[PDB]
């Protein structure tokens, strides 16, 4: 029942840390590493049946 | 007559943006109508808009 919509620019905002020139490359080797790797799942991670 | 002067008092330092000077719209950026330089309405986002793509 007769209703619109319409957009243009989408724009990324990250609000990481002002952080170090010296402690960057630093910091990034450790994760950089083949034995330590960025873990994420869900609580509820579950598929379901419909 | 008044107390003021023509080699007058000293300001501490010069206003850095442009507007401490004026309270004129009419002379605006490239608009038509504009909110007066002073004015009330001026505190707060009057968003202006038309339908886009």
């Amino acid at each position: 029942d007769g209703a619109s919509i319409k957009f243009d620019s989408i724009c990324l905002y990250a609000t990481f840390f002002p952080m170090a020139h010296n402690t960057a490359s630093t910091l990034e080797a450790m994760l950089r590493n083949d034995t330590n790797d960025q873990s994420f799942n869900d609580y509820l991670s579950a598929a379901n049946m419909l | 007559f008044d107390g003021s002067i023509v080699s007058s008092y000293l300001t501490t330092r010069m206003p850095p943006w442009a507007g401490v000077r004026q309270n004129v719209m009419g002379s605006s950026i490239d608009g038509r109508p504009v909110l007066p330089a002073n004015s009330t309405t001026l505190t707060y986002e009057t968003v202006s808009g038309t339908p886009l793509e």
